[PDB]
């Protein structure tokens, strides 16, 4: 006997269609330079994208990566980890992964355009309230404790991004970065428990509202991101 | 006196985990017809049943080919009808297959039975359901199938002892002492048994 | 018989109109948390289906229900909702697939519903599908039905239109199916079809032993099928009317070709059937001569006689429809109680 | 020593040095060792003949009846001894052994008559 085939169809109309999404590394930095540089590096990374898939993801997504290392069992290295940040621009763009194994916490900085990486995979796709999750170092190890054998949580092909609205407990105060300050604008931590009303009132000393109220520092992107959409479509269809 | 708690804790946890994720009916009843060894046990089957396991199928596999697993349908104990000519059957009343089974080929089911045409007024349960020794009888050829129709001396030493006893008593009692045997319900081996009494891994 | 086939009550009676996607999501959640579920969900789902891929979703969820903690219920009205939803939207491949692997899906249509199905098969004018389906009805063992006349028509037509010389599986399927329709004790057609089925079963035994006779087929173990055939022919010649067809010639051919030149299930005292073949054939010739001495036209074509059965067929269709409407109205009576039974949970909540 | 389940059983305990067994029919639990503890020393048996040639055995009839009425199963050698005594039915395996020995002896006498 052959096995049946699973089939599921849910057709709520104004949910399925999500429109577009851009990567955080196609956009350039605020600095001044000739857009020719950006165009060239962009067409190079797109000629590479024709090969490599880089499945869409965000910070707080769990990624599994296979890379061709010259020294290893089979010369291949597997690594699974939570994405802490995506840094850099152009070909040098990287993403950080972290994982605690055997009670010890390891972190990798992967270049997503290096050729020695064999392929990327998204075991889980999530978004955290904090855009950068480097406080997981001081957080409890159990938050970053992710197993390697966990299989990909299949996500529907066209849906909104799931945002887990949660908070995290942390190691006692002897930290490295002093996360309680307002310049970080982070919310996953639970300082109501991790520190006192007096210490939070002392930390709000450094509150600088004129940063976000100022209007000459931000960087409008619509123009250049539209141009990037245009060039991506062109190089794709070509 | 010093009490101890972790022992009872482990007892409770083990009982809970056992009742939770014990091996399934079909899982522990499955058999490979080539090697004749049950998985999860690594035990071989008896030589007398090797051929039955190779050729014949199981009770739930017989019952899966008809609606509701055939309530009141004629299923006979093949072993009974090979051990004797008289008809014996199972008035199956309740049925429950195991959902984890792929072909729904395992479960628990029973009802009233009959041995040598002797009915009993109790829906008591089956014996040895999971064997490959089951035969289904159709709805035709049913009535012709279901149709059906002192004492011993004591041992020599014991009777001599009783003779001396009643001689000392003073009564001659010329009759030879005997016991009742029609009362004794000498039952054949194959008369079935209860499942709740026997355990399960 | 378009009135016997179609029925507007079933399609215009007690429609639910719930969201197919919502019911699918609910059933998926319930079967992922692997707790038991009532048949009301599947029933409402099937009643709400109006599409091919929706019927496919129903197939998958019915497989899940078969492999769910509770599947014995298998309500006849639910499976008939499914049957209608399938056959009106014309999924005959799926219908046949489910009906053949009933053990995989467990559909069990009643007499009138199956007669509707086979009448649709007649209207579409297909033969091999109906043949396989009547073999599956032989598996079902449900023949105390007014569809017995339809089964007889089908078998008597297809055994003649077969054109297949040697096939052991199919020949055993025939020799086993030809008995059940004739068991209603009606006429020459009935008991002579019983006789020919006994002959076919004896042939299958002689050619591949008695094992397959009972292993994957519910049959009786008495190897003397030829003895039973001789007994039937003898009592018929002794006794009514005997409108005969020349399948006795096929019986003669089989007997003569078998008379022509490991586990031991046979008993020692009892002789071997190989060694009974000779006296089998001698007594068969004897009964042949006795019958021709005693009805012996041997020209009335058996399938042609089944159109004369169409009159009392149309007669019994009366009480067939009557019982069907009774079943419909009592379904409607006892089913509404289960709707409020589900509302009891929300009331308690 | 409280044993899990088990039951009372009259059986044989062994005494004496090697090549000189001395059996003792005695009531005890099913789980006890061979010469383990017991409840009541019931009777005795010597499988060797005396100077006169007799082989001795002693049985306590009333106490054995009391124990059987209380409930205790029997081991095959001691129930065989009881059957030989006659207080108990004779053993079917003993009947079969006797019949087999007689068949073999008849066969051997037949072989000797054929050879001679
Ligand atoms: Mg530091």
């Amino acid at each position: 006997q052959p096995p049946p085939k699973p089939v599921i169809v849910d057709k709520h109309r104004p949910v399925e269609p999500e429109r577009r999404f851009l990567s955080p590394e196609f956009i350039p930095r605020r600095g001044r330079t000739d857009p020719l540089k950006f165009q060239i590096e962009r067409k190079d990374m797109l000629e590479r994208r024709k090969v490599l898939h880089i499945p869409e993801f965000y910070v707080g997504s769990i990624l599994r990566v296979t890379t061709a290392d010259p020294y290893a069992s089979g010369k291949i290295s597997q690594f699974l980890g939570i994405c802490i940040q995506r840094s850099g621009r152009g070909l040098g763009a990287t993403f950080i992964l972290r994982n605690v194994i055997e009670g010890q916490g390891v972190e990798i900085c992967f270049e997503l355009y290096n050729p020695r990486v064999q392929e990327i995979q998204v075991v889980k796709l999530e978004k955290r309230l904090d855009d950068s999750l480097l406080y997981l170092r001081d957080a409890l190890p159990e938050y970053s404790t992710f197993d390697v054998n966990m299989k990909p949580v299949v996500q529907e092909p066209n849906q909104k991004v799931p945002v887990n609205e949660l908070k995290v407990k942390m190691k006692p105060k002897p930290w490295s970065k002093r996360w309680e300050r307002p310049n970080f604008n982070i919310k996953g931590i639970r300082f109501d428990l991790c520190l006192t009303e007096q210490q939070m009132k002392e930390a709000q000393k450094w509150n600088q509202p004129w940063l976000e109220f100022d209007m000459m520092r931000e960087y409008d992107t619509s123009k250049i991101e539209a141009a990037i959409w245009k060039e991506i479509e062109a190089s794709k269809r070509s | 006196v010093r009490p101890r708690l972790i022992a009872e804790l482990a007892r409770r946890v083990r009982a809970l985990r056992e009742q939770l994720n014990r091996p399934r009916d079909s899982q522990l009843y499955a058999v490979d017809y080539e090697t004749l060894t049950r998985p999860f046990s690594g035990r071989r089957l008896p030589v007398r049943a090797w051929a039955d396991v190779r050729r014949e199928s199981r009770l739930l596999q017989l019952l899966g080919r008809l609606p509701l697993f055939g309530l009141g349908r004629l299923v006979t104990r093949k072993s009974w009808l090979w051990q004797h000519d008289e008809p014996c059957y199972w008035r199956l009343t309740r049925v429950r297959p195991d959902y984890t089974a792929q072909n729904l080929d395992h479960g628990k089911a029973w009802g009233i039975l009959t041995f040598k045409g002797k009915t009993e007024s109790e829906a008591r349960e089956i014996e040895h359901v999971m064997y490959h020794d089951w035969r289904l009888v159709p709805k035709h050829e049913e009535e012709a199938f279901t149709a059906f129709t002192a004492s011993v001396p004591y041992p020599p030493l014991l009777r001599a002892m009783i003779i001396a006893e009643r001689q000392k008593n003073g009564d001659t009692s010329t009759e030879e002492p005997m016991l009742n045997v029609q009362r004794i319900r000498m039952e054949p081996w194959d008369y079935p048994a209860k499942q709740e009494d026997k355990g399960r891994a | 018989s378009s009135a016997y086939v179609d029925s507007h009550k079933w399609e215009a009676r007690e429609k639910e109109h719930y969201c197919l996607a919502d019911l699918a999501s609910l059933m998926d959640k319930t079967f992922e948390r692997k707790l038991p579920v009532s048949s009301l969900t599947i029933s409402r789902l099937i009643d709400n289906i109006s599409s091919r891929e929706e019927i496919d979703h129903a197939e998958y969820y019915l497989y899940k229900f078969r492999h769910s903690p509770n599947c014995w219920y298998l309500r006849n009205w639910t499976i008939h909702t499914w049957i209608r939803q399938c056959l009106k939207y014309d999924a005959q491949d799926k219908a046949l697939y489910t009906l053949v692997n009933k053990v995989q899906y467990g559909i069990f249509p009643d007499n009138f519903t199956f007669n509707l199905l086979m009448d649709s098969f007649i209207k579409k004018e297909n033969y091999k599908d109906a043949l396989s389906v009547v073999f599956e009805v032989m598996m079902q063992e449900a023949f105390e039905v007014p569809s017995t006349q339809l089964l007889s028509l089908y078998v008597l037509f297809h055994c003649l239109a077969k054109k297949t010389d040697f096939s052991w599986e199919e020949e055993r399927n025939f020799g086993a199916s030809l008995l059940l329709p004739g068991l209603k004790q009606k006429n020459s057609v009935g008991f002579s079809s019983q006789l020919y089925g006994y002959a076919l079963l004896g042939k299958v035994e002689l050619q591949q032993g008695l094992r397959a006779v009972y292993h994957n087929m519910p049959l009786i173990w008495k190897p003397g099928y030829l003895d039973r055939a001789l007994q039937v022919m003898e009592k018929v010649a002794a006794s009514p009317e005997d409108i005969k067809l020349c399948r006795e010639a096929l019986d003669v051919l089989g007997a003569v070709l078998k008379a022509l030149t490991k586990l031991v299930e046979q008993l020692d005292i009892e002789e071997t059937e190989q060694s009974k073949l000779p006296q089998y054939l001698e007594r068969f010739k004897a009964l042949h001569s006795k019958l021709q001495a005693l009805k012996i036209e041997s020209e009335g074509l058996l399938s042609l006689t089944t159109q004369l059965v169409k009159e009392k067929l149309s007669t019994c269709e009366a009480e067939d429809i009557a019982t069907y409407e009774q079943n419909l109205q009592q379904w409607h009576l006892d089913l509404v109680q289960l709707i409020q039974r589900e509302q009891q949970q929300r009331e308690q909540a | 020593k409280a044993y899990r389940g088990g039951h009372l059983t009259i059986r044989l305990a062994l005494g004496g040095c090697t090549n000189r067994p001395f059996y003792r029919i005695v009531a005890a639990h099913n789980k006890c060792p061979r010469d383990g503890r017991f409840v009541e020393q019931l009777g005795s048996y010597d499988p060797l003949p005396n100077s006169h040639g007799e082989k001795l055995v002693a049985l306590n009839l009333d106490r054995i009846r009391h124990w059987i009425g209380c409930g205790a199963h029997l081991s095959k050698p001691m129930e065989k001894l009881l059957g030989l005594a006659g207080f108990f039915p004779l053993h079917p395996m003993m009947i079969t052994n006797a019949e087999r020995l007689r068949r073999k002896r008849a066969r051997e006498v037949l072989l000797a008559s054929q050879k001679t």
